[PDB]
């Protein structure tokens, strides 16, 4: 196969890797990781609340 | 003549006493407050359209 076909194939591969990384970020967002370490207060919303 | 009638000067008068002693006490306060539910869910829609039922 030509070097240009391999250069296109791995470019499409790295673009799909970036897309699945973009999906992994949004999966990481649904578990709300604490941005800093410290004392937490009380929950302003409970289970069953719709957020945005 | 007479009529002097000196009273007794030394009296050392009476007082009232109580004898206090050691005793344990519990200190407890009373503060106002409100009651809140355990979980409240405000049912908000996630799509758009007319409520049919």
């Amino acid at each position: 196969v030509s070097k240009q076909q391999y250069a296109d194939a791995n470019a499409a591969y790295l673009q799909s890797k970036a897309a699945v990384e973009q999906a992994r970020i949004n999966l990481r967002y649904t578990k709300v990781l604490s941005p800093i370490s410290g004392r937490i207060g009380r929950s302003a919303v409970t289970e069953g609340a719709l957020v945005t | 003549c007479g009529k002097s009638e000196a009273p007794p000067p030394a009296q050392t008068p009476e007082v009232g006493i109580v004898t206090l002693e050691a005793q344990t006490v519990t200190l407890n306060t009373e503060l106002p407050g409100r009651t809140n539910a355990f979980r409240i869910a405000e049912v908000r829609p996630q799509v758009n359209g007319i409520i049919l039922k």
